C-alpha cells in the first residue's frame, strides 16, 4: 500500500486547494513545469478518488524528475504502431497491466 | 466546488538577487590605455661594454 | 515512431518558451492541473531531448485527463512492495520494459 | 537560456462572464403577503339549496 505526502515541504494540504506545485526539471537538462494543482473544483472526492489522487500527484513530482521513467516513457514512443497520441496512452496501460 | 480557486493569479515578487561571481579585479587597475598602432615596439638595454 | 504535435491548438511552439499548458481536469471528475512548460533553459537540444521532450508533453496533456490511464497507475500504487515512491516510480519503470 | 523565462507572471482580467441560469418569472408576479400564522383557512361555498 502506497504512503504518501505532498511533496512541497511547507504547503502539503493548502487552505485554498490550490496545491502550488513546486517546479522541477524534467527532461534531466533543459526544462521546466512550474504547475499548480487546484483541489475539489467539480464535487468532493468520495473515498475513492483520494487514491487516484494519491497516485497523480505522485506521477507529477517524483516521476517526470526522474531519469529512467523519462527513458522508460521515451522506449514506448519509438515502438510499434504508436501514432496519434491517444493510442501511445493505450499501448503504454496494457504495459502497467 | 470553490469559487477563486482555478482562477487565481500568481505574482513575482520584485527580489531578483545575483548569485553568481563576475568581478574584474585585476582588471580593475591596470592603468589602461589606448593604442591604434598594429604593435608595441620599445627597446630593451642589456649589456656589453 | 510517434508524431506527436503540441496539443495546445493557437500557439504549439512559442517565441518565448513558456509553452502554457491547457487546464486539465485530472480524476475524471474533480480536480484541475494548469501547468506551463517553459522550453531550453541549460541548454538547447541534444537531438535526444527532443525525443524526451515529445514524450513528457504527451504523458501530461493525454495521460492524466485519461481515465484508463490512471485506475492502471492506481492500481501499481497497491502492490506489495510501493512504499516512499522513490520504489512506486521504479516499480511502474519495470512494468515498462 | 531565457533570462524571464520563469519569472513572467500569469494575470486574469476582469471578464467574468455568467454562463448559469438561474432565473425566477413566476415567482416575481404572485403579489407576495406576509403570513404570520400556524395555516391559512377560508370559506368555500357549494349549493344545496
Amino acid at each position: 500500500p502506497l504512503v504518501y505526502t505532498p511533496a512541497v515541504r511547507g504547503g502539503a494540504n493548502p487552505a485554498s486547494g490550490s496545491y502550488l506545485l513546486d517546479p522541477q526539471y524534467v527532461n534531466s537538462g533543459v526544462d521546466i513545469l512550474q504547475a499548480t494543482y487546484g483541489y475539489n473544483i467539480n464535487g468532493t472526492a468520495n473515498a475513492d478518488q483520494l487514491l487516484q489522487r494519491d497516485a497523480i500527484l505522485a506521477i507529477l513530482e517524483y516521476a517526470l524528475k526522474d531519469t529512467a521513467f523519462v527513458n522508460a516513457i521515451q522506449a514506448v514512443a519509438a515502438g510499434s504502431g504508436v501514432t496519434t497520441p491517444a493510442s501511445f496512452v493505450s499501448a503504454c496501460v496494457t504495459k502497467l497491466t | 466546488a470553490k469559487l477563486n480557486l482555478a482562477v487565481l493569479n500568481n505574482v513575482f515578487s520584485e527580489l531578483l538577487t545575483q548569485e553568481i561571481n563576475r568581478s574584474a579585479t585585476f582588471l580593475g587597475l591596470l592603468s589602461k590605455y589606448p593604442e591604434r598602432k598594429s604593435n608595441i615596439q620599445w627597446g630593451v638595454g642589456m649589456g656589453g661594454t
